[PDB]
């Protein structure tokens, strides 16, 4: 599910600004 | 009327723009409580108004990271614009100030939290509650680009919630006062417009498509466009191809074609109707925006307040000492601050 790959993936903490 | 509303709205901004308070407090009238949360060249922290016991939220910038960064020009951008401001959804700045090392905003202590957290937690908003907040968001957008305002860093890690459970948009360090096209590669991956990605310049329209990203983000549980690397995300952006979850209502997903639009002669909010053909979207067919606008609407979470002072809503930072050195650093660059 795209929810457990977000979950599973690098960014779901805050994001910086580039 | 909203013309005259807006007219008189503008008439008190300009003549703050043209004289910006400056130098309204110092660091000794606050006492410092706890850290809020943090950013690449600064934190934000709790405090205490000593002579009045009123609680505040104050901005600590360091401006040699700052300068190190090439962020010197947003930042005056930012305070400037902050204080000649006005708006029930606008975390209201108090006081600002500078020192040797720092530049200081302190702005209203608005307890419920940041957005980011809730989501996270919660996982996803149902629709009248994402709903409650997006509507806020957009008089918020229509105050500031009457102003000729861009704003250019939504995202939930930069919306709180107050003890009514009403938003209060904070961060105006991308915000910039600009009446042509501008071309600054800035913002967070996620939310950026394709037009920014391309190095093609750029306008007002960048705020709508990043609001779509934001109900989008608010409602799913998840941005539209992610991966482990930015320059993936890019490629993902770029292609512009958007799946939505099964959950979304048709009236969701239609408003965010619309927002989330690479055609930026199609992008809603930059239509010759301008925010109206967002106002009067079906989405948003039972909010009553005068009722909004005067907090006489019931919100869709209240969140615990234990009293005043109380934090329990903000993650737990790392303290750190707020050193400030007995040199001026970087005094020319910020001499408008
Ligand atoms: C938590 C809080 C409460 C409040 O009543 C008002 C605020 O403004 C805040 C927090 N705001 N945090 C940011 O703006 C953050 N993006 C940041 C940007 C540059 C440097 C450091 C952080």
């Amino acid at each position: 599910t795209t929810y457990a790959d977000f979950i599973a993936s690098g960014r779901t903490g805050r994001r910086n600004a580039i | 009327s909203v013309k005259e509303f807006l007219a008189k709205a503008k008439e008190d901004f300009l003549k703050k723009w043209e004289s910006p308070a400056q130098n309204t407090a110092h660091l000794d009238q606050f006492e410092r409580i706890k850290t809020l949360g943090t950013g690449s060249f600064g934190r934000v922290m709790l405090v205490k108004h000593k002579e009045t016991g009123n609680h505040y939220a104050m901005k600590i910038l360091d401006k040699q990271k700052v300068v190190k960064l090439k962020q010197i020009e947003h930042t005056l951008n930012e305070k400037r614009i902050l204080q000649a401001v006005n708006f029930p959804f606008l975390v209201k700045l108090e006081f600002s100030f500078k020192d040797n090392s720092n530049l200081y905003m302190v702005m209203e202590y608005v307890p419920g939290g940041e957005m980011f957290s809730h989501l996270r937690r919660i996982g996803r908003f149902s629709e009248p509650h994402a709903r409650f907040y997006a509507a806020q968001i957009v008089l918020t957008f229509e105050y500031l680009h009457s102003l000729d305002l861009i704003y250019r860093d939504l995202k939930p890690e930069n919306l709180l919630i107050d003890q009514q459970g009403y938003i209060q948009v904070t961060d105006f360090g991308f915000a910039k006062r600009v009446k042509g096209r501008t071309w600054t590669l800035c913002g967070t991956p996620e939310y950026l417009a394709p037009e920014i990605i391309l190095s093609k310049g750029y306008n007002k329209a960048v705020d709508w498509w990043a609001l779509g990203v934001l109900i989008y983000e608010m409602a799913a549980g998840y941005p539209p466009f992610f991966a482990d690397q930015p320059i993936q995300i890019y490629e993902k952006i770029v292609s512009g191809k958007v799946r939505f979850p099964s959950h979304f209502s048709s009236d969701l997903k239609d408003l965010l074609r619309n927002l989330l639009q690479v055609d930026l002669t199609k992008r809603f909010g930059n239509l010759k109707n301008g925010v109206n053909d967002i106002k009067n979207h079906k989405w948003f067919a039972t909010t009553d925006w005068i009722a909004i606008y005067q907090r006489k609407v019931e919100a869709p979470f209240i969140p615990k307040f234990k009293g005043p002072g109380d934090t329990s809503n903000f993650d737990d930072y790392e303290e750190e000492e707020i050193r400030v050195s007995i040199n001026e650093k970087c005094g020319k660059e910020f001499s408008e601050f």
